[PDB]
């Protein structure tokens, strides 16, 4: 299982951006899909989480601006970012999960850089 | 033995009178379906004996809006779940229906579903859906293993035969007993043929086994190598190298596929790769549905200039009624005079009334049909009002069926060598509601239209 | 864009009937219209098709049915004569080019 992000870039404040992260090497699907971000000097914090059924969660600082969606056929996550603020500059990592033999296996991406300026 | 499914989810048939014929042509003598099994809009007395050989489905199974009382899928063993219906379900039985409608599922051979769930809603006459242990049919590593079963009925079902160990049955007959291969396993083996530890199957076998080896099981979890279940096909870099084609290792790629340097048979070249013709390998104008016009569904005046001076289109060409009403003009259609190959399909549901034929595609030679309209057709012509075809240079139809119906002024349909154009024992010409042949090898009138 | 069928109802054996299909919001002049029938418990069956000239009829209804259109009124007709007990079905109006189906009307003989 390998995860690759193809969403990052540089955007002016108030602009829009969309991140995607597809997976390969699985024939069973994934438990849940998430997006994490890392501001300079701080730890990795959850931005948005979506369940396999379709229940969507989001962080309090991005509510009303960040939306997460998934496609089970392609095993892909999406993150639509609208009205991006200067404090949205961070390293965005996509996250996937799999429940196997009673345990959860975590898979991380390499990260994508989004700078708002 | 291997056939391609369709993608027409919950949609009405393109031709109501030829739907059963197209199903029979697509699924006659097929064991593995490379796509989705969509059995929809079947009449009460429909004969479906051509589906008795199907054993594996790569995508999803959709049985909806059917008046048939029984669908004979009793040899189907595994559903891969590569594609999902509504992105959640691998099996879907909806709105089906002696009043009419299917009464039993009769899937006594189905044992494994790799990815997806089950959706059974609004079947008044269906019975024996709440007594099936669906957890057994789902793979132990299946992530989207959910069930949504509607048990509302308009009749009372008899209990199944007492021969079953429990009350789990696919029907009323004694041989409709359900076989458990997951919840009765000994230890941690995912699949087994009995309650003993020695009865577990090989780790590369999906739907069950007859012996403990990796050559005597009902299905291969990843790939089948001449009867051997292997995780990976043998690498090419190698006299024993094999190409990856679906869930099996093959010596050479099929007729209408592209061989990648990785060692897999695909229908489109990957990024930063160019198709090379020797068979073709992955060592340009883009049509509808290829990475620039993915959401575009018609050839309008806002994108017709993208095909000017082109000899090969990597995509399809659809001519909807909205294309001609800025409305498209007959003089703008000459940009296709140099076209010679279409990678996808050719759809024409509208045409200018001043054009008596399809002469703008005079030099078109190959319709590859790697992408099919509704998953079944590579050349469709309906409601055109054309006098003759005029596709003088057409020689090959790589895949899919040809559908030409409701052209009230069209002659010379049967004067075309259609059998010479096909390269598969699954393609045929479906034609209805054309101009009668009583009042009607060449493509049109004159000496220049000879084949 | 919608199609509405009207003019059905009840009739005795050997009677006559006239059907009408109206189109609103589409260029009716440049469209191909087809009539269909759906007997209960069966599949939809083709009846007739007309675009601009002589219509094409099915072998079952040939000689008894006549199909005509009025472009100014945006209406399509279906005249029925010498009706038979096997002609009872739900009749549908189809736009071939635009792929638009009518709601259907019930005809009982």
């Amino acid at each position: 299982v390998q995860l690759v992000e193809s969403g990052g870039g540089v955007v002016q404040p108030g602009g829009s951006l969309r991140l995607s992260c597809a997976a390969s090497g699985s024939i069973f699907g994934f438990n849940d899909m998430a997006w994490y971000r890392q501001a300079p000097g701080k730890q990795r914090e959850l931005v948005a989480l979506i369940s396999r059924v379709g229940v969507t969660s989001s962080a309090d600082s991005v509510k009303g601006r960040f939306t997460i969606s998934r496609v089970n056929a392609k095993d892909t996550v999406y993150l639509q970012m609208n009205s991006l603020r200067p404090e949205d500059t961070a390293l965005y990592y996509c996250y996937m999960d799999q429940r196997l033999d009673g345990s959860t296996l975590a898979y991380w991406g390499q990260g994508t850089l989004v700078t708002v300026s | 033995q291997v056939c391609t499914g369709t993608d027409m989810k919950l949609r009405l048939p393109a031709s109501p009178e030829t739907h059963l014929d197209m199903l029979r042509h697509l699924y006659q003598g097929c064991q593995v379906v490379q796509g989705n099994l969509e059995l929809t809009y079947l009449p009460t007395n429909a004969s479906l004996s051509f589906l008795q050989d199907i054993q594996e489905v790569q995508g999803y199974v959709l049985i909806a809006h059917n008046q048939v009382r029984q669908v004979p899928l009793q040899r189907l063993r595994i559903v891969r779940g590569t594609q999902l219906f509504e992105d959640n379900y691998a099996l879907a039985v909806l709105d089906n229906g002696s009043p009419g409608g299917l009464r039993e599922l009769q899937l006594r051979s189905l044992t494994e579903i790799l990815k997806g769930g089950v959706l059974i809603q609004r079947n008044p006459q269906l019975c024996y859906q709440d007594t099936i242990l669906w957890k057994d049919i789902f793979h132990k590593n299946n992530q989207l293993a959910l069930t949504l079963i509607d048990t509302n009925r308009s009749r009372a079902c008899h209990p199944c035969s007492p021969m079953c160990k429990g009350s789990r049955c696919w029907g009323e007959s004694s041989e409709d007993c359900q076989s458990l291969t997951r919840t009765v396993c000994a230890g941690g083996c995912a699949r087994c043929k009995g309650p003993l530890p020695t009865d577990c199957c090989h780790e590369q076998c999906a739907a069950g086994c007859t012996g403990p080896k990796h050559s005597d099981c009902l299905a291969c979890l990843h790939f089948n190598h001449s009867g051997i279940c292997e995780l990976h096909c043998p690498a090419l870099v190698n006299p024993e190298g094999r190409y990856t084609f679906g869930a099996s290792c093959v010596t050479a790629c099929p007729y209408n596929y592209l061989s990648t340097d990785v060692g897999s048979c695909t229908l489109v070249c990957p990024l930063h790769n160019q198709e090379v013709t020797a068979t073709q390998r992955c060592e340009v104008c883009y049509g509808l549905g290829m990475e620039h016009l993915r959401e575009v569904r018609a050839v309008t005046s806002a994108n017709i200039q993208e095909f000017a001076g082109c000899k090969k289109i990597f995509g399809s060409l659809a001519f909807l009624p909205e294309s001609f009403d800025a409305p498209l003009q007959p003089e703008q259609l000459q940009v296709f005079e140099t076209l010679e190959e279409i990678t996808g399909y050719l759809y024409i549901s509208a045409w200018p009334d001043s054009l008596p034929d399809l002469s703008v595609f005079q030099n078109l030679q190959v319709i590859r049909g790697r992408i099919l309209h509704n998953g079944a057709y590579s050349l469709t012509l309906q409601g055109l009002g054309i006098s003759w075809l005029g596709l003088r240079s057409l020689r090959e139809l790589g895949s899919g069926l040809a559908l030409i119906h409701h052209n009230t002024h069209l002659c010379f349909v049967h004067t075309v060598p259609w059998d010479q154009l096909f390269r598969n024992p699954h393609q045929a010409l479906l034609h209805t509601a054309n101009r009668p042949e009583d009042e009607c090898h060449c493509w049109g009138p004159g000496p220049t239209q000879c084949v | 864009v919608q199609l509405v069928e009207s003019g059905g109802g009840l009739v005795q054996a050997g009677g006559s009937l006239r059907l009408s299909c109206v189109a609103s919001g589409i260029p009716f002049s440049t469209r191909t219209m087809a009539w269909y029938r759906q007997p209960p418990g069966n599949e939809r069956d083709w009846v007739a098709t007309i675009r601009s000239g002589a219509p094409v009829y099915a072998d079952s209804v040939k000689g008894r049915f006549t199909v005509s259109r009025d472009n100014a009124k945006n209406t399509l007709y279906l005249q029925m004569n010498s009706l038979e007990p096997e002609d009872t079905a739900t009749y549908y109006c189809w736009d071939v080019n635009g792929d638009i189906w009518g709601q259907g009307t019930l005809v009982t003989v």
